[PDB]
């Protein structure tokens, strides 16, 4: 009767509480991963310009050397 | 007055008013019919369901695509799709709105002839025009040169354009598209133990492909990694629960684009077709074409596609050359944006096909200078 | 007598279900952000490797130019 439904509702509530805790744990892990990736991309995208200017002046004095050789 | 830009495409109709930033109405180009009998009396369900409506009743209906590869097979359902687009999604009478349509390269002339005849007779639009998808895509990007690869759901074509001058002899068309990729995914998922047969489940497989698939920069290394690591497997939830998992098939499906031999096609991969098309052009314009490679179409939305394409083309092209690939975020809507821009030009107002001009010149006028 | 208990149980179940639904919605948001960030960082890491090879060969043929100029 109503007792069976009440017990089932309580037990289901317990499983959903466990799932809620698992969800919070997974989101904490996801946020940690997201901030780590943010730091990594910050490093990469603040070194990309250095690499770009590096290859830029590399081909610059490459061209200068080639024309002088010619 | 105002102009109306409609793109039938294949598998996704997108329509709107000219001058808008994005299409107003976007919905699958699907017509479905009920294959069961139905016992309730007074429900009064209509015979056919068109557009996104048919998507919501997928389980009871059977779906038919009026477009197989660019061309139109069934016309009555195509007329139904056009009527639904004009009257329900836009709620505008086409009796006073010029219509611009998009049409893929290298298709039967009868297709254009019947399209114009239907539009001029059934709907009596004051005027209409037909344009190539590649040119519109180039318009949207703001470029004026460069080779454009448009990969939709029906057909994938490369069209090189330089200084606004197209090169018809270098246009390359290949029938590999998103629908074939979905079919290959359906065929390959049977290996893991999941079987999809009903046309309804084709949509589920398409959603899986859209939301889960990705392109691998290198194939053999990724296969080796997947053979040992389990960090690639991902889980998807079907409409009725019953979560499934997918591993290698995550990146095997898109590889068909670079490896047509998977599905038995003789032709070469899209990268090789692009390189061959570039080489087919002259020698004084290859610099810009290499440096202004443009991508468009829904199938191009695979993450990592640009890197693989650049790597392949660089491996093919000479090292001295600079290879750049343009991948705007709004690839799949580029064609409609280009069409909207084109329809809004002042100089385009005299290039429409008028009603009485159509009547006196006959349906074939579409193939005259009013291309 | 048990009617109040059932009403309280129903209210608690509703509150827990709402909190759980928020937990999911937020978890899906975080997971989507994390996946997008991971894809972007991987793509730009591939860019990093290819530009690194470009720079390496840049110094290579720059050195070649240097001696040939010598
Ligand atoms: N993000 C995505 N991932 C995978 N496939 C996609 C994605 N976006 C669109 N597609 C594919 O693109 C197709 C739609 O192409 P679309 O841009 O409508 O061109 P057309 O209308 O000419 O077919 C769909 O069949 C779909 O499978
Ligand atoms: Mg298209």
């Amino acid at each position: 009767s109503l007792q069976k439904k009440l017990k089932g509702t309580e037990d289901e509530l317990d499983k959903y509480s466990e799932a809620l805790k698992d969800a919070q744990e997974k989101l904490e892990l996801a946020e940690k991963k997201a901030t780590d990736a943010e730091a990594d991309v910050a490093s990469l995208n603040r070194r990309i310009q250095l690499v770009e200017e590096e290859l830029d002046r590399a081909q610059e004095r490459l061209a200068t050397a080639l024309q002088k050789l010619e | 007055t105002t102009a109306l830009v409609c793109d039938n495409g294949s598998g996704l109709v997108k329509a709107g008013f000219a001058g808008d930033d994005a299409p107003r109405a976007v919905f699958p180009s699907i017509v479905g019919r009920p294959r069961h009998q139905g016992v309730m009396v007074g429900m009064g369900q209509k015979d056919s369901y068109v557009g996104d409506e048919a998507q919501s009743k997928r389980g009871i209906l059977t779906l038919k695509y009026p477009i197989e590869h660019g061309i139109i097979t069934n016309w009555d359902d195509m007329e139904k799709i056009w009527h639904h687009t004009f009257y329900n999604e836009l709620r505008v009478a086409p009796e006073e709105h010029p219509t611009l349509l998009t049409e893929a390269p290298l298709n039967p002339k009868a297709n254009r002839e019947k399209m114009t005849q239907i539009m001029f007779e059934t709907f009596n639009v004051p005027a209409m025009y037909v344009a190539i998808q590649a040119v519109l895509s180039l318009y949207a990007s703001g470029r004026t040169t460069g080779i454009v690869l448009d990969s939709g759901d029906g057909v994938t074509h490369n069209v090189p354009i330089y200084e606004g001058y197209a090169l018809p002899h270098a246009i390359m068309r290949l029938d590999l598209a998103g629908r074939d990729l979905t079919d290959y995914l359906m065929k390959i998922l049977t290996e893991r133990g999941y079987s999809f047969v009903t046309t309804a489940e084709r949509e589920i497989v398409r959603d899986i492909k859209e939301k889960l698939c990705y392109v691998a920069l290198d194939f053999e290394n990724e296969m080796a990694t997947a053979a040992s690591s389990s960090s690639l497997e991902k889980s998807y939830e079907l409409p009725d629960g019953q979560v499934i998992t997918i591993g290698n098939e995550r990146f095997r499906c898109p590889e068909t684009l670079f490896q047509p031999s998977f599905i038995g096609m003789e032709s070469a991969g899209i990268h090789e077709t692009t390189y061959n098309s570039i080489m087919k052009c002259d020698i004084d314009i290859r610099k810009d074409l290499y440096a202004n490679n443009v991508l468009s179409g829904g199938t191009t939305m695979y993450p990592g596609i640009a890197d693989r394409m650049q790597k392949e083309i660089t491996a093919l092209a000479p090292s001295t050359m600079k290879i750049k690939i343009i991948a705007p975020p709004e690839r799949k809507y580029s064609v409609w944006i280009g069409g909207s821009i084109l329809a809004s030009l002042s100089t385009f107002q005299q290039m429409w096909i008028s009603k009485q001009e159509y009547d006196e010149a006959g349906p074939s006028i579409v193939h005259r200078k009013c291309f």
